[PDB]
C-alpha cells in the first residue's frame, strides 16, 4: 500500500521485484514482538500479585507517593500520575499487549512485595518482615550496625519522607527530567513523518502522484515512471526499516539494563557502585512510565565527618 | 524437562532458522526479474542485441546488488545481537561458573550456589543451582531485648519468640539458640529503641 | 485498510479460526467482539480471566477452551497472595530445597561468505 496504494499496475510491477515486502514485514513484526518481550522482561519478573497493605505508615515510613492512589480513576501513584502527565498510507500502530493499567499493577505488586517481604519474595517464597527490620538488614548490608537504624529510626523515616517529596517536586519542576522517553517518541515521530513525506517526491518521475502517471501516460511509458516511483519508495522503506532495527536494538539494550536493575536493586540490595544511584544502596522502588520505567533509588550517604588520628594496631602486652 | 519440551531450546533454533531464511531469501532473489525481460543473464544476452542487453543486465545487477546489501545489513544487525548475547554468556560464565554471584536473578531464581556450563549447537546452556526456602513458620519478633537496662542486638541473626521464650536465629534458616552475651552485642539503653522487649540474657561465665 | 490476522489453536488441535481486523470497527466489517486492538470475529468473549495464551493486544488474549471453541479474554497477570504485613512478626524458613534451572544463550552465528561476482 505504501509503494503502490490503490494501483493495480504498480502492484503488478512491484511483483517483478523479489521478496522485499516480505522481508520488511518480517522485520517490523519481529520488532513489535521484541517490544512486547521487552515490556514483559522488565515488568513481568514476578508472576504472583501482592496486595497493597491497608496502611501507609510502616514504621514511620510514608509510601503514599509511590503506592497506587485508590481514590483516582487511574490506579497510579502520585509519582506515576505525574510521569504519565508529563510525557505526551498503510501505516498501522499496534497496541501493546500489556496496558498501562497492567504495568501499574505489576509495579504495585513489586512495591507491596518489597515493603512487606524485602528481597525475599524475589528469590523464593515471600516471608513477611517488619519494615524497620528490613531496613536494619539493608543497613547491615552496607556495613552499618542495627543500633544506628533503631536509635535514629525517626530521623531516617523523616529524611526518607522528605526525599520522596523532593522527588515529586523535582520531576514536576524540570521539563527535561523525562527527556529520554520524549526523545524516543520524537525520534519515531520524525521517522514516520519523514517516511510519509517521501511519498511526495518525484524521484525523477513525471509526477509524484501515481494516479497522474496512470491517467497521463500509455503503459509503455507509465511503467517506466512507475518503476522510478517504486525504486524511490522501496529505498525509503528499506532505509526506514534499517533505522527501526538499529533503534530497536538500542531499546532492547535499554530494556535489558532496566530488567537487570529491576532484579538486582528492586528485588535485592546491590553492592555495585553507582549501579542504582549515588551512595551506598539501600533499596529501590519501580514506577511505571510511558514506554519505560522510572527507578527511585534509596541510598545511604555520609553527611558529616570529623578528622581523627588513627593507628593500624594497638601494642599492649 | 529438556528431553520432553523442545521449545526450551527455541532460542538457539530461532537463530539457526533466521540465518537459514536469510540465505534462502538471498538465493530466491536471483529468480526475480526486477523489471528485466528475464531473470537469467544468458537469456538476456541470447535474446537481445548488445546495447539492449547492457540495459537489461544493468537492471538485474542493480536488483541483485540491492538484495545482497540488504542481506549483509541484516547480518550485521543480527551479528550485533549475537555479540551481545555472547558477551552476556561470557559474563555469566565468569561470574557464576568460576565464582559465586550475589546478583539477584543473574544466574537462576533463588540464592545462587553454583552453576555448570554445557555446550550446545551455536551456544551455551547454563545449569544454575540455587538455594530456595521451602517451608516457613511465623514467629513474633522484636528489634532488641532489654535486660539489665541496656539494649541487646543480634550480632548475626534475628530475635524470635515461640509464644513463651525468646531465641535468636540465623536469618535464612530457623535454628533457635539460647540468647547469650556471645550471640548479641550491646549498644545504648532500653529507652531509645522502639519496641524493645524485656527478656533474660544468659551470661556463660556466671555458672563458672 | 487495516490488516487481517488469523488466530488458530493450531492444525493439530482444531481447524476453527478467529479473524482479527487490526483497526476496523465491527460495524464496517455471532461472536463478534470489538476490542481496543481491533474487531475479533469467531472468538467468544468471557468474563473469566486466564493466563495469556495467544496474545491479541491491549490486554486481550485468546485460547482454545471447552463444546470446544476459541475464547477471548482479558489476561491474568499472576497468582494472588497475601502480603500480610505485621509490625511484630517475621516469617522464617524451617526447611529448604535445592533448585536447578536452565538458561540458554546463543554464542555464535553460522559463518558465511558470499561472492559478489
Ligand atoms: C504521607 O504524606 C502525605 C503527603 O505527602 C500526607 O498527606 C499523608 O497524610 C502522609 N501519611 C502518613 C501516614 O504520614
Ligand atoms: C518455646 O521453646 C522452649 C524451648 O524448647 C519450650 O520450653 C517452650 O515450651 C516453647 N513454648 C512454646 C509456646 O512453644
Ligand atoms: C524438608 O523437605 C524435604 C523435601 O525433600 C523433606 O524430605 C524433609 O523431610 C523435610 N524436613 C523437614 C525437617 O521438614
Amino acid at each position: 500500500m505504501y509503494i503502490c496504494g490503490d494501483s493495480t499496475e504498480c502492484s503488478n510491477l512491484l511483483l517483478q521485484y523479489g521478496s522485499f515486502c516480505t522481508q520488511l514485514n518480517r522485520a517490523l513484526t519481529g520488532i513489535a514482538v521484541e517490544q512486547d518481550k521487552n515490556t514483559q522482561e522488565v515488568f513481568a519478573q514476578v508472576k504472583q500479585i501482592y496486595k497493597t497493605p491497608p496502611i501507609k505508615d510502616f514504621g514511620g515510613f510514608n509510601f503514599s507517593q509511590i503506592l497506587p492512589d485508590p481514590s483516582k480513576p487511574s490506579k497510579r501513584s502520585p509519582i506515576e500520575d505525574l510521569l504519565f502527565n508529563k510525557v505526551t498510507n498503510g501505516l498501522t500502530v499496534l497496541p501493546p499487549l500489556l496496558t498501562d493499567e497492567m504495568i501499574a499493577q505489576y509495579t504495585s505488586a513489586l512495591l507491596a512485595g518489597t515493603i512487606c517481604s524485602g528481597w525475599t519474595f524475589g528469590a523464593g517464597p515471600a516471608l513477611q518482615i517488619p519494615f524497620p527490620m528490613q531496613m536494619a538488614y539493608r543497613f547491615n548490608g552496607i556495613g552499618v550496625t542495627q543500633n544506628v537504624l533503631y536509635e535514629n529510626q525517626k530521623l531516617i523515616a523523616n529524611q526518607f519522607n522528605s526525599a520522596i517529596g523532593k522527588i515529586q517536586d523535582s520531576l514536576s519542576s524540570t521539563p527535561s527530567a523525562l527527556g529520554k522517553l520524549q526523545d524516543v517518541v520524537n525520534q519515531n515521530a520524525q521517522a514516520l513523518n519523514t517516511l510519509v513525506k517521501q511519498l511526495s517526491s518525484n524521484f525523477g518521475a513525471i509526477s509524484s502522484v501515481l494516479n497522474d502517471i496512470l491517467s497521463r501516460l500509455d503503459p509503455p511509458e507509465a511503467e517506466v515512471q512507475i518503476d522510478r516511483l517504486i525504486t524511490g519508495r522501496l529505498q525509503s522503506l528499506q532505509t526506514y526499516v534499517t533505522q527501526q532495527l538499529i533503534r530497536a536494538a538500542e531499546i532492547r539494550a535499554s530494556a535489558n539494563l532496566a530488567a537487570t536493575k529491576m532484579s538486582e536493586c528492586v528485588l535485592g540490595q546491590s553492592k555495585r557502585v553507582d549501579f542504582c544511584g549515588k551512595g551506598y544502596h539501600l533499596m529501590s522502588f519501580p514506577q511505571s512510565a510511558p514506554h519505560g520505567v522510572v527507578f527511585l533509588h534509596v541510598t545511604y550517604v555520609p553527611a558529616q565527618e570529623k578528622n581523627f588520628t588513627t593507628a593500624p594496631a594497638i601494642c599492649h602486652d | 524437562s529438556l528431553s520432553s519440551t523442545p521449545s526450551a531450546l527455541g532460542k538457539l533454533q530461532d537463530v539457526v532458522n533466521q540465518n537459514a531464511q536469510a540465505l534462502n531469501t538471498l538465493v530466491k532473489q536471483l529468480s526475480s526479474n526486477f523489471g528485466a525481460i528475464s531473470s537469467v543473464l544468458n537469456d538476456i544476452l541470447s535474446r537481445l542485441d548488445p546495447p539492449e542487453a547492457e540495459v537489461q543486465i544493468d537492471r538485474l545487477i542493480t536488483g541483485r546488488l540491492q538484495s545482497l546489501q540488504t542481506y549483509v545489513t541484516q547480518q550485521l544487525i543480527r551479528a550485533a545481537e549475537i555479540r551481545a548475547s555472547a558477551n552476556l554468556a561470557a559474563t555469566k560464565m565468569s561470574e557464576c561458573v568460576l565464582g559465586q554471584s550475589k546478583r539477584v536473578d543473574f544466574c537462576g531464581k533463588g540464592y545462587h550456589l553454583m552453576s555448570f556450563p554445557q555446550s550446545a549447537p551455536h551456544g551455551v546452556v547454563f545449569l544454575h543451582v540455587t538455594y530456595v526456602p521451602a517451608q516457613e513458620k511465623n514467629f513474633t519478633t522484636a528489634p532488641a531485648i532489654c535486660h539489665d537496662g541496656k539494649a541487646h542486638f543480634p550480632r548475626e541473626g534475628v530475635f524470635v519468640s515461640n509464644g513463651t521464650h525468646w531465641f535468636v536465629t540465623q536469618r535464612n534458616f530457623y535454628e533457635p539458640q539460647i540468647i547469650t552475651t556471645d550471640n548479641t552485642f550491646v549498644s545504648g539503653n532500653c529507652d531509645v529503641v522502639i519496641g524493645i522487649v524485656n527478656n533474660t540474657v544468659y551470661d556463660p561465665l556466671q555458672p563458672e | 485498510f487495516g490488516g487481517v490476522s488469523v488466530i488458530t489453536p493450531g492444525t493439530n488441535t482444531s481447524n476453527q479460526v478467529a479473524v482479527l481486523y487490526q483497526d476496523v470497527n465491527c460495524t464496517e466489517v455471532s461472536n463478534v467482539f470489538q476490542t481496543r486492538a481491533g474487531c475479533l470475529i469467531g472468538a467468544e468473549h468471557v468474563n473469566n480471566s486466564y493466563e495469556c495464551d495467544i496474545p491479541i493486544g491491549a490486554g486481550i488474549c485468546a485460547s482454545y477452551q471447552t463444546s470446544q471453541s476459541i475464547i477471548a479474554y482479558t489476561m491474568s497477570l499472576g497468582a494472588e497472595n497475601s502480603c500480610a504485613y505485621s509490625n511484630n512478626s517475621i516469617a522464617i524458613p524451617t526447611n529448604f530445597t535445592i533448585s536447578v534451572t536452565t538458561e540458554i544463550l546463543p554464542v555464535s552465528m553460522t559463518k558465511t561468505s558470499v561472492d559478489c561476482t
